Parts: C-alpha cells; sequence; structure tokens
RNA sequence: AAACUUUCAACAACGGAUCUCUUGGUUCUGGCAUCGAUGAAGAACGCAGCGAAAUGCGAUAGGUAAUGUGAAUUGCAGAAUUCAGUGAAUCAUCGAAUCUUUGAACGCACAUUGCGCUCGCCAGUAUUCUGGCGAGCAUGCCUGUUCGAGCGUCAUUU
RNA sequence: AAUAAUUCUCACGCCAGGUCGUACUCAUAACCGCAGCAGGUCUCCAAGGUGAACAGCCUCUGGUUGAUAGAACAAUGUAGA
RNA sequence: CGUGAGCCCGGGUCGAACGGCCUCUAGUGCAGAUCUUGGUGGUAGUAGCAAAUACUUCAAUGAGAACUUGAAGGACCGAAGUGGGGAAAGGUUCCAUGUGAACAGCGGUUGGACAUGGGUUAGUCGAUCCUAAGCCAUAGGGAAGUUCCGUUUCAAAGGGGCAGUGCCCCGUGUGGCGAAAGGGAAGCCGGUUAACAUUCCGGCACCUGGAUGUGGGUUUUGCGCGGCAACGCAACUGAAC
RNA sequence: GAGACCGAUAGCGCACAAGUAGAGUGAUCGAAAGAUGAAAAGCACUUUGAAAAGAGGGUUAAAUAGCACGUGAAAUUGUUGA
RNA sequence: UGGUGAGGCACCUUCUGAGUCCCCUGGAACGGGGCGCCAUAGAGGGUGAGAGCCCCGUAUAGUCGGAUGCCGAUCCAAUGUA
RNA sequence: UUGACCUCGGAUCAGGUAGGAAUACCCGCUGAACUUAAGCAUAUCAAUAAGCGGAGGAAAAGAAACCAACAGGGAUUGCC
C-alpha cells in the first residue's frame, strides 16, 4: 500500500537491487561456471512474502 | 534535518532557510536544501561542489 | 462456493515478519512467533523434526564469533605482540 | 604515496597531527567522490583506516599505562578469554591447600626408590 | 504405377543411456576440549573500479594494524616507483583494533526506525525551552556501604 | 504602586516546530483464485429526457472500440422467435 | 562356435584405459509389481481458440500491419459507468529512451514483457497522542518444568517544589500495548514536471511551545467599567482543594 | 589418516550461487543441475538476408569436439535405397 | 628447608638423490627401442598420453632458529623453633 | 533525648554473578501407543520415543551400615 511502513519499505528496497542480471565480465573469469542469474524474480511470478 | 543543515554550513559553508528530505525507493535519502536568496546557488555549485 | 469464490475474500495476513528469525511466522494476534517462539527468551525447536533443527543449527550462518575461537585455542589464547613489532 | 599513506610514517607522529591528517584525509575523499559522479578513492579510503587505527592504538597504550597499578581496570582493556576461563579459580586459590595436608608432604612424600638392589 | 502402411540399412534428427573420470559422499580408526551480559548462536541491512548470487567483511566495511614469505592480481585499465622496495598479493600467519540495526537483549515499547528520564560539553538572549555530541537508566541474587521503618526490644536521660 | 510597579487570558514585535509514509493499480490485465481466469474483494463523488422512480431505454462530460480472424449458411445443437 | 545362457571375429565411430585363467567377495542377471525416475508416441495438425452488440477508409512507420500511430466515419459503457479517487493487498507494475529471442494460447513495428536511466520533498494530510473490546509485565500464588493464574491484590508501589546533596509539601491507588474508519491543535488559492503535490514555487494565513520589548489597560484608601435585567466591552490578579 | 565402500536416477536432501529456487497463513515441505579443447586457438574476412542465420573461408590432431559443446544407445522422426 | 640446571622430551620453522642422452610414432612422449644414474627416497600428485631421475613432495636423521612450561644428574646453603 | 541490638526495606550506592546457544555421549524428572500374545484387558513393546530441567571433556559412581559363610575377600568404573 501507500502507507509503507518503514521496516516494509526497507525489504522493498533490497528486493529490487537484487533483481538485476549479471554483469558481462564476471562470464569470462578462467574457471566460471556463473551463466545467468538463477535467482531473478518477477512481480507477475513470484511473491517476495511480506 | 538539523544534522544535515549543520553539516552544510561546516562542509561547504552553506546556508540554508529549509530544507525537505526524502528516502527513495533504493534506500538511499535525497535532500532539497533551499539556499538563502542572497547568495547564488548557481555560483556555488561551479565552485564548491564542481558541479558545473 | 468454499473453493474460487472464497479465496477472493483472502487479504487480511495473519502472519507478519519476525525480529528474531526474519520470517513471515510472527502470529499477528498473538505477538507469537510459528518458528523461533519469539515472546520468550528461549528458541524454539523440538526433536520430533529433525530438519527443522538442521536449518536453524550453528553452522547455518556467518558464525561471526565462533570461527575466531578455534584459532584463538590452537595458540594457546596469546596475548601480546610478536617480539619487537613496529609502533605502540 | 599520492593518496597512499604509509604506516612507518605514521607511527611517528602524535595525536594531534594524526586528527589533522585524518581531517584533511577525509576532505579530499569526499571532493573525489563527487568528481566520480560526474581508483584513488580506494587508497583514499584504506589511508583513513590505517590512521584511524594508529589513532586508536596510541590511545589504548596510553590508556594501558595509566591502568597499570589499579586494581579495576575497563573491560576494554581487561584480558578477555572464555568466560568459563574467567570463572576459573585463579592459580592462589587452585594451589592453596589445607595445614594439616602440608604436615603429611613436608615429611612422608613420594620418595625415589628402586628394587632389586640389595 | 504413384501415394499411404509395414520391415531393414546409411546418413541426419530427438533424447541423454553406456564407457571413462571425480576439489563429493559414506564408514572406520587416531588426537584434542575451546561459545555467551568483556554481549553468543541466529536474523536484517549494507561494503568492491566496473557485482546480481556465493564467499568475506561492518561506516576503519570483498576490509586496517602486526609478523612471515618474497614480485604479484588478472576479464580491462588501474600499482612500474611498490625494483633496495622503508615490500606486490583475492598470499600465509595472526597475539592489536574496528565491529551498523538486532537477537538471552538489558530505560519503556516495537505491526512505530515510537515515547521517555539523569549527568556533562557545545550553540541559540537560557539552571527550566530547542538542537547537536558523549556517558548512562532491566530483572533476580550475593557480600559490603549508607539512608531508614517497626512500643520487636535493651539501657539511660526523662 | 506613588514613583513606579503590574495582567504578558488586549495589539503588535522575536525564535522553532524533530522522525516515518507520500510513485502506481485498486481490478473482464497491477489484489486472491497454479493464469493477463465470465469468479470473489470495503468505500466517496453521481448530468439531460421519458418516467412515481440511483426501473428499463436513448444522450452529454469522461473512457473504450479490448475478447484469433476471413468465406460459406449442411445436419445436430445453444440462444431468440 | 555352443542344445542354451553366451563367446569370438570382420567393417564404421571413438579417444585412455582393459582383458583371460585360479581362488576370495557381493548392493551380481528383469517384461510385468494401477512398480520408480527421465524421455517419446498414436490419437492429431485433431478437439478446439464461439459470453460481455462492431467495425471501416486513407496516410505514416516498418522487412513484415485486422488487433502500432494520426485523421475521418460508425458504435458501446449511459453517473449503483467500461468515469474520477482511495482502504486492504501488491512492490516499481509509474515515466522516458531503445529491442534480437522468450511471454501477450492469432499477429505485433505494440506492451503491466525485455535492457538502460529517472521518479515519491509536509509544523498544517496520516502515523506518532488517548482509550475501547482485549493482551502483557509488576506483588503474589500454583506447577517436576516448559510455564499457568493474577492487572489491584493479604505490596513499605508515586508525584512535585526551594537552595548532588540538603530542606520541604501532597498522596486512596500504584505500569505498558491495543484504531492509517473511533476521540484529536493548526493551510487555502493559482502555477509548475516525462513521472510529485493541500508536500515544490508565488501570494496570503493558522496552531503549538519558548522567550521577551513597545503600546494600551489597572493601581496614589491596591486587583476595570456599563446595563433594571437577560448580558456587553481590548485588557481587567488568582495558590491548594 | 585410511577403505575388498558409492561413483552423478549411486553416494548425504546438497560433487554445482543446496537447506538454494520453489510451495504453504503457518507448523513445515523441498528439488533439478558435473565433463568443449593440451591451449579459446571460442570462427578474422567476403557474399545472400531486415534479422536470426546460411554459403564460402579460417582455428584445431579432430568441429564426426562450435559454448544447444567428451562418447552419443533405444523409444520416436526425415531423406535416400531395397 | 632453600638454591643450579645436560637434555630428554614435548611446539612450531629452513635445508638436504638421481637423464629432460639418441632414434621411431604422435598435435604434444609421460609410449616403444637403445644407453645410463639414484634409492634409508619405486607413497602420492602435477606437467599437452603409463614419468623413481621435469616439478612439488616422499625415506633417514641432524642443522638454520626461536616461545613457553614439565622432569631430573652433579654440585654448593643451612638451620630448630615448638 | 540519645545510643545499642533484632527483624524488615530503599538506592542508576562499591564490586560481582545467572539466564541464551549446544545437548552425539552424560545426570535426573515425566512419559505413551503402534507391536507381540495369531483375539484381548495384566504382561510385552518400555522403566523406550516425544516433552522438561542441568553439566563436562568426559559425566556419573566412588573409599562399605559391602560381599560372603570361606583357610574368608576389601573404594568406584569397564571388558570376559
Ligand atoms: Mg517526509
Ligand atoms: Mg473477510
Ligand atoms: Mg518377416
Ligand atoms: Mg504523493
Ligand atoms: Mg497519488
Ligand atoms: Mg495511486
Ligand atoms: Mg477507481
Ligand atoms: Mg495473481
Ligand atoms: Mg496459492
Ligand atoms: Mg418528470
Ligand atoms: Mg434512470
Ligand atoms: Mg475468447
Ligand atoms: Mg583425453
Ligand atoms: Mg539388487
Ligand atoms: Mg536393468
Ligand atoms: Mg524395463
Ligand atoms: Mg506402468
Ligand atoms: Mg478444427
Ligand atoms: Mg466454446
Ligand atoms: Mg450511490
Ligand atoms: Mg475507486
Ligand atoms: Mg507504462
Ligand atoms: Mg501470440
Ligand atoms: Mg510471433
Ligand atoms: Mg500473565
Ligand atoms: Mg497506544
Ligand atoms: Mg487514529
Ligand atoms: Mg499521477
Ligand atoms: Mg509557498
Ligand atoms: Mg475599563
Ligand atoms: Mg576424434
Ligand atoms: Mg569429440
Ligand atoms: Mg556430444
Ligand atoms: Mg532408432
Ligand atoms: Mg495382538
Ligand atoms: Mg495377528
Ligand atoms: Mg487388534
Ligand atoms: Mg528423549
Ligand atoms: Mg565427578
Amino acid at each position: 500500500p501507500s502507507h509503507k511502513t518503514f521496516r516494509v519499505k526497507q525489504k522493498l528496497a533490497k528486493a529490487q537491487k537484487q533483481n538485476r542480471p549479471i554483469p558481462q565480465w564476471i562470464r569470462l573469469r578462467t574457471g566460471n561456471t556463473i551463466r545467468y542469474n538463477a535467482k531473478r524474480r518477477h512481480w507477475r511470478k513470484t511473491r517476495l512474502g511480506l | 534535518k538539523a544534522q544535515i543543515k549543520q553539516a552544510l554550513k561546516k562542509l561547504y559553508d552553506i546556508d540554508t532557510v529549509k530544507i525537505n528530505t526524502l528516502i527513495r525507493p533504493d534506500g538511499s535519502k535525497k535532500a532539497f536544501a533551499r539556499l538563502t536568496a542572497d547568495v547564488d546557488a548557481l555560483d556555488i555549485a561551479a565552485t564548491k561542489l564542481g558541479l558545473v | 462456493t468454499k473453493g474460487t469464490s472464497s479465496f477472493g475474500k483472502r487479504h487480511t495476513k495473519t502472519h507478519g515478519l519476525c525480529r528474531r528469525c526474519g520470517r513471515r511466522s510472527l502470529h499477528n494476534q498473538k505477538k507469537v512467533c510459528a518458528s523461533c517462539g519469539y515472546p520468550a527468551a528461549k528458541t524454539r525447536k523440538y526433536n520430533w523434526s529433525e530438519k527443522a533443527k538442521r536449518r536453524k543449527t550453528t553452522g547455518t550462518g556467518r558464525l561471526r564469533y565462533l570461527s575466531t575461537v578455534s584459532r584463538k585455542f590452537k595458540n594457546g589464547f596469546q596475548t601480546g605482540v610478536p617480539k619487537g613489532s613496529k609502533g605502540p | 604515496s599520492s593518496g597512499k599513506v604509509k604506516a612507518g610514517a605514521l607511527w611517528s607522529k602524535n595525536k594531534d597531527e594524526l586528527t589533522k591528517q585524518l581531517g584533511e584525509l577525509k576532505t579530499e575523499l569526499g571532493q573525489l567522490r563527487i568528481q566520480k559522479i560526474v581508483n584513488k578513492i580506494h587508497d583514499l579510503r584504506k589511508s583513513i583506516a590505517r590512521v584511524l587505527t594508529i589513532i586508536n592504538a596510541k590511545q589504548r597504550a596510553q590508556l594501558r599505562l595509566f591502568y597499570k597499578n589499579k586494581k579495576y581496570l575497563p573491560l576494554d582493556l581487561r584480558a578477555k578469554q572464555t568466560r568459563a576461563i574467567r570463572r576459573r579459580l585463579s592459580k592462589e586459590d587452585a594451589s592453596r591447600v589445607l595445614e594439616k595436608t602440608k604436615k603429611r608432604t613436608t615429611h612422608f612424600p613420594l620418595r625415589k626408590f628402586a628394587v632389586k638392589a640389595a
């Protein structure tokens, strides 16, 4: 809601910075296995559970 | 706002008449500092801040 | 009408976030966590759920202080400086 | 270096000019952060940490000297171990023995002996 | 006769079996005894030149001090003065520190970044008001200190 | 108070007002129902005509023209007769 | 080759280990268990993509246009709306720029999709304050204990004044949580952004708290006058109870 | 420190960003997923296409190893041949 | 009753053997053939394929050191309250 | 009036201590049913699982109000 309860608003800030794709330069690190962000979250797919 | 107002005085020697604060959705804090009418904010940003 | 119609009336949020365990299991009316049992001093866990203890046990976090205890013991809890270090 | 400060140089300073160094270092990092928005910032960040550690080191060393002959010391200066070790009986209290027991130890202690030699 | 259906082979598909491996598991044996109110285990939020996670760390934040090694890190420029260096490194050791908000969690609460009280310093005409900074204020119990209560009770004055 | 005090419940004059929320949807696509599901989910504002009337029907302000489309018109259907 | 389980060889692919014989050993032989896990068929280009009246012309963009955009025409919701706002809930879906694949059960140049940036400004709105139903401490009492009852009791319970201590006064009685719809101090108009507005800008106000000056009022038998009265006036002392 | 153990449907649920992603109001439930090559040498350049890509050409011992990557069975499918 | 300690344990820490000799296959010898060497070391791992001698380590001691505390073998000091 | 003593209190008085984590093994309390008996109720499972309290590197026990009946052994613990 628009009434946010600052503790809750602090979790929402964490959730949107975490929802980013992986930098390109990580895919070239001489022994890398990381290929794509497997913890991607979308508001139409999965609930944050707050 | 009291800490922000005093910080600007000691840091860049800025006299403000009011300050309005935000908390952006990413978690940081914004602060609109309204300068006194007898000083040029554009002039200050060029010299003290380097925001030119 | 106990199915699809009744699920539309469900916007009440029985359980909220807990300060101690960070789970959405703090009952809002009872003010008691359903996971760690937090109105109380003693963390909640039972021997009839081996998985529940495993998820909550000592090796599952940062170990901000116990990780250093092992090294301190192996050297016998030293104090001081290594025999003439730079600077007092 | 340009932004780096060597630990050896700071150890020879005093508290007054270490604080002046700290304030002057913090000012540059503020200006460099502004210019960043519009690599030396890493050097300045470590230099600030380096100066703060040495200032604290000089404070606690002087404090330990002051409390050298005091019965009670601040919990920061008291030696930290396991709390179980801190509750342990002291060496003086552990080595203390009854008067009657000492009389059976000064006379009739364990003897160094051997067999099959006579 | 072609088409279609069925069978086989070659090649090409779909799929990931089989073979070989393995910084993993499992069981046995040997040695050791070390969490926490000097604030633990756990939780939340942050910190990188360019990072989402993992790992590490806490506003001194992918870390400082100290010691040892001795020329790196690496995906790109950035360190070339760090080349006698009085010393690189995501190195090893680790005895000095830092350690945000919490949590047994301790001013009262907390579904609130809420509401308080005491002392000290600084500024605003300020012992009382306002702001900033620092140090504090839980409960039970123990020893002692000091201030008391009770015709419980002793002696004297009276 | 008789030589100055005094009500600062009269007028004017001086200083300050900390912390957190504030975007957007609120639904035949932003909520719940495994979904961009004909379901369900609290409330405020409420024009003109006809008409007893926030009945039905038509229109204004505002908003849509979104729901796989094209061609034929057999049986059997579903809905309207 | 062998009755047979199987063994051996030739041809093709492949790139790092493997086999015979004698003993020892076992998690040692599959067609089924509505067996388990993974993968794949016929059905089958089949059922189907039919509620909410409905679309058409031109032009532009573009490789590509029924479902992009502009204009024109035709319609629907018809104010208990398909409109304008919010509470709960969601969490960046908001705005701009750009776009290969995937998603939008047809397409897509379009998008609540994807990528990069930007966006939420308060003394006056709300929370914060109060208490309600109710919940939890304290004193106590149970219970082997985790804990249960208790909320004023069979408690030595607290709150203020004067100059880190001293001296006074009162006491019947002594905690907290609990409402973004209850109670409650105080802000309106105009303008402004791609995205905010009772929050920014301009003007004009209001409340609370603290200090404190001028003017005015009262008072030389110390704390105002007027009206028959209902009452009036700019003030016009007021401690505990 | 070892093994007459298991060898990626086995061995712990986890050989991997595993008590993770995800489900449930909650107590709790809980996966799948290893292997190019010695070395990225991870296909320059030309041409067709709007583009994805294709065809030449090149790297390699090998692309009958092209990141959908060691080998590549069967079910099922396409072409050719009988 | 005090003393003085060898070292002998317990702690870590530096150092200690021998081919990259010739030919063939191979992209690359760690393969095959020949000629040698070390071994108190032919456990294990890496290196472009099966490596004792290419590299780390592995086997015996003994040396470059230093932290602390446990034990005794020789020797030297004394004295009686109660 | 003053000074003692006894008992009961206050204090952000000076100095301390307890809680929580962990619980594989250890010391206690509490405490089932499935199951066996070819049924079932005592019994058995079992003085076990779950629950609660408390420690350590081990814990507990431990130097006989013991065992014996013998020509007598001689704290505790563990194995056969
Ligand atoms: Mg604000
Ligand atoms: Mg309801
Ligand atoms: Mg036949
Ligand atoms: Mg707003
Ligand atoms: Mg709004
Ligand atoms: Mg909105
Ligand atoms: Mg609406
Ligand atoms: Mg949904
Ligand atoms: Mg659901
Ligand atoms: Mg009418
Ligand atoms: Mg009508
Ligand atoms: Mg449809
Ligand atoms: Mg190979
Ligand atoms: Mg079997
Ligand atoms: Mg089989
Ligand atoms: Mg089978
Ligand atoms: Mg079957
Ligand atoms: Mg059809
Ligand atoms: Mg249908
Ligand atoms: Mg109405
Ligand atoms: Mg509405
Ligand atoms: Mg949009
Ligand atoms: Mg589609
Ligand atoms: Mg398409
Ligand atoms: Mg209670
Ligand atoms: Mg309240
Ligand atoms: Mg309210
Ligand atoms: Mg808007
Ligand atoms: Mg204004
Ligand atoms: Mg008057
Ligand atoms: Mg090959
Ligand atoms: Mg291959
Ligand atoms: Mg393959
Ligand atoms: Mg086949
Ligand atoms: Mg039976
Ligand atoms: Mg039976
Ligand atoms: Mg029965
Ligand atoms: Mg048990
Ligand atoms: Mg004992």
